[PDB]
């Protein structure tokens, strides 16, 4: 199989920007490529073929360049609507394969995360679970990092964190991490912090709490 | 277009008869 | 469009006829892939002339062109093996047969003359599917025509042709000319049906298996002029790898077209050679297509004439090459 | 215009199998392939294989060798694509496209995608926990309130704050398996004066289990 890598899984553009996205073949596939546009849950559309060629009725600020294995999709002049997830395919031979797309994405001031950790509630003790939630919200750019500390020390185990697509509107990225353990493991314990680290702030966000005062 | 049976098979598999 | 046409006249009739060697049509090894129209008409009316047909037939400039002209035109563009091009590549190998292979000294001005018209208009008006398909579709054409329908066909446009005015390039022969020559390329036509070829080779094959062919032998003669028509008809198979590659690529596409229409009208499964889908099965068809049709044929062809041995050569090496490949 | 229409999203069993439409207008499949390509979550595109609508022939890739199973039917212009023998694994978005037959590979015409779902899970209620903040008396302004909804099967679950009297300043995150089950949070920020003097209420709806759980936030823990 022909890998067909997009090294890029994120592009911060903005409108009036040219862009320019790569994809790297695995072996010598020719012009044989084409470009594809996709946004969630709509169909794929294609806009470029043969490496360089425009699609029926894609608009001409797309343009595509390459051959052998190294292949380049512009946009010149990117637009709002242009704001969507790409791919290359190559069809030189059997089987077709894909890149793993490149998504372009808004670009506005940066802002810091507003952090915030809870603790088990009394209910879900009863439960004999206990989820310790921290949330850090309407940040930018998306590039961040969380870090939980049980007694001071790294939790690397039972964290699961969920990330919510870039804000239609504001343009921002929020997250939220929660620590899942029991409640046996959970109160063998005194003091859980969630630590947030983000560009926009040289001493990391701290947030956190003691188990015995709450 | 009659040939003799044995003929038949090569006789189709390429474009004749 | 009618005047596209008009001005290609114009043009055509009017630009010099370069030499045969300039052409290099008299080669076995020939090819047109980097000709254009124009030019193929040129090397055509080249053909006419360094076969002496032009002056002994009292041709007038004007109307070959225009006659060869027609002929173009009535070859179908989207049809992809069996177009004007491949009229083109038949006329051009029966030329290189006569001139380098030398033959023209074993038969009359007639049978030349007839040869290179049939050749030209063998396969006039295909619709890029065989005798087999249009009998199997009930096609009006089989409600028409017996046997040989397609080559029937063929013929009975070639003869439109001929009978269109400014087209008469016979005009000047006697009525008895005339009369034998229509004759000769009747049956030079549908001896291109490859089931005749099939039905009446083995006869051919003997006689010069048992060194008693012998041209002279009116019915002997004709018989031979049937294997020759065969023999330029799928000359392409005695080509350079490289040519022989491209026009295997256009045989195929045109069968596969045809494949498609057996399982989309007549809701029948293909043979292979004509299943789209068995396309990695080609080298090994035509491995045993130049058994079964070809080496056989153009081994004969030189025991006849041995300066016709360039055919067999280039045949036996692409034989050589597809059966590699249907190795792997 | 030409377009490809697939159906809707699938919550299945796994071992179980499942049959998926793609349906043509504008245009006739007749004379193009037509493929079908998988997505998985956090995953590039992966080419399943093709069916030649016209005649019937199909070809897999030896990875869904006795997975999918495609067919189509040119008079109503629908391709289909049947999973069997079901596994987690096979959760993903499937595309079907087309392209003409004579064509080497580009893909003019997508289906807009079908989201399948696998699991060996029974419908399971969530459990809905307030998210309160603690007692720390040091001076703030703006403040954040959530609800955890947990161990529900299957998606999704719908959120909203004070009857979605608040919109503004709730992020409800994408739900996250833990074996089998679901979990996701919604946080809502409002000013901080006006909570806890003002009712601040999570309304958590899961139509699969038809259940509706209203948690108010009150201080404490
Ligand atoms: C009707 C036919 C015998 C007369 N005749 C003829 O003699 N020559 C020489 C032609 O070229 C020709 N073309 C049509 N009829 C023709
Ligand atoms: C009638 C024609 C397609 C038969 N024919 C042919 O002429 N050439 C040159 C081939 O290579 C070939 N292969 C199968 N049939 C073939």
């Amino acid at each position: 199989d022909i890998v067909m890598t997009q090294s890029q899984k994120f592009m911060s553009t903005s409108v009036g920007d040219r862009v320019s996205i790569t994809c790297k073949a695995s072996q010598n596939v020719g012009t044989a490529v084409a470009w594809y546009q996709q946004k969630p849950g709509q169909s794929p559309k294609l806009m470029i073929y043969s490496a360089s060629n425009r699609y029926t009725g894609v608009p001409d600020r797309f343009t595509g360049s390459g051959s052998g294995t190294d292949f380049t999709l512009t946009i010149s002049n990117m637009q709002s609507e242009d704001l969507a997830d790409y791919f290359c395919q190559q069809y030189s031979s059997y089987p077709l394969t894909f890149g793993a797309g490149t998504k372009l994405e808004l670009k506005r001031a940066d802002a810091a995360p507003t952090v915030s950790i809870f603790p088990p509630s009394s209910e879900q003790l009863t439960s004999g679970g206990a989820s310790v939630v921290c949330f850090l919200n309407n940040f930018y750019p998306k590039d961040i990092n969380v870090k939980w500390k049980i007694d001071g020390s790294e939790r690397q185990n039972g964290v699961l964190n969920s990330a919510t697509d870039q804000d239609s509107k504001d343009s921002t990225y929020s997250m939220s991490s929660t620590l899942t353990l029991t409640k046996d493991e959970y109160e063998r314990h005194n003091s859980y912090t969630c630590e947030a680290t983000h560009k926009t702030s040289t001493s990391p966000i701290v947030k956190s709490f003691n188990r015995n005062e709450c | 277009e009659a040939f003799n049976h044995l003929e038949l098979h090569e006789l189709a598999q390429y474009g004749i008869i | 469009s009618h005047m596209e046409e008009t001005r290609e006249l114009q043009s055509l009739a009017a630009a010099v006829v370069p030499s045969a060697q300039t052409l290099k049509i008299t080669d076995f090894s020939f090819s047109d892939f980097e000709l254009s129209d124009l030019e193929t008409a040129l090397c055509t009316i080249r053909m006419f002339t360094d076969l002496n047909l032009v002056q002994n037939f009292q041709m007038k400039h004007e109307v070959l062109c225009r006659w060869i002209l027609s002929v173009k035109k009535n070859y179908r563009k989207n049809v992809a093996y069996h177009n004007w091009r491949h009229a083109f590549n038949t006329a051009q190998c029966m030329f290189a047969a006569l001139k380098a292979g030398k033959i023209q000294n074993k038969l009359t001005d007639l049978e030349i003359l007839a040869l290179l018209i049939a050749a030209l208009s063998h396969d006039l008006d295909h619709r890029g599917v065989n005798n087999s398909y249009i009998q199997r579709s009930e096609h009006p054409l089989a409600q028409l025509y017996c046997h040989s329908i397609m080559e029937h066909h063929h013929f009975d446009q070639c003869l439109m042709i001929l009978n269109s005015p400014g087209n008469q390039i016979l005009s000047g022969l006697s009525i008895e000319e005339y009369k034998t020559t229509l004759k000769i390329i009747k049956q030079a036509i549908l001896a291109t049906d490859l089931a005749l070829y099939i039905k009446r080779r083995g006869e051919f094959f003997e006689l010069i298996r048992k060194n008693q062919f012998n041209l002279e032998d009116p019915h002997q003669k004709e018989l031979f002029l049937a294997m020759l028509m065969t023999a330029c008809d799928l000359s392409a198979i005695t080509k350079p790898w490289p040519i022989q590659q491209r026009i295997a690529e256009l045989v195929a596409t045109e069968f596969w077209e045809q494949g498609d229409l057996e399982r989309t009208v007549l809701q029948q499964q293909p043979i292979p050679m004509m299943d789209r889908n068995k396309r990695d099965e080609l080298p090994k068809l035509q491995v045993g297509f130049i058994d079964f049709v070809c080496t056989q044929l153009y081994e004969a062809l030189t025991h006849v004439s041995e300066d016709c041995f360039p055919l067999l050569d280039g045949c036996r090496k692409n034989r050589q090459k597809w059966q590699a490949l249907a190795e792997q | 215009e030409v377009q490809l229409q697939q159906s809707g999203a699938e919550v299945v069993r796994s071992g179980a199998s499942v049959k998926l439409s793609c349906t043509a207008s504008g245009f006739n499949i007749k004379d193009y392939y037509i493929h079908w390509v998988k997505q998985r979550p956090e995953k590039g595109l992966e080419w399943i294989g093709w069916i030649d609508p016209e005649i019937g022939d199909t070809e897999y890739v030896p990875k869904f060798q006795g997975k999918a199973t495609m067919t189509a039917d040119t008079s109503s212009n629908t391709a289909y694509l049947q999973l069997s023998s079901l596994t987690s694994e096979d959760t993903a978005v499937y595309y079907c496209n087309a392209g003409h037959d004579y064509d080497r590979g580009r893909f003019p015409y997508w289906g807009q995608g079908t989201l399948v779902t696998v699991s060996a899970a029974k419908t399971t209620p969530p459990s809905v926990y307030p998210l309160a903040p603690g007692s720390a008396a040091q001076t703030n302004s703006m403040v954040t309130l959530g609800c955890l909804v947990k161990g529900y099967f299957p998606e999704p679950v719908t959120v909203t704050w004070n009857s979605g009297s608040l919109s503004s300043g709730v992020h409800t995150f994408p739900a996250v398996l833990q074996s089998d089950l679901y979990t996701l949070s919604s946080s809502v920020t409002v000013p901080s004066s006006t909570w806890p003097s003002e009712t601040v209420t999570c309304n958590v709806a899961h139509p699969a289990s038809s259940t509706k759980v209203d948690k108010k936030i009150v201080p404490r823990d």
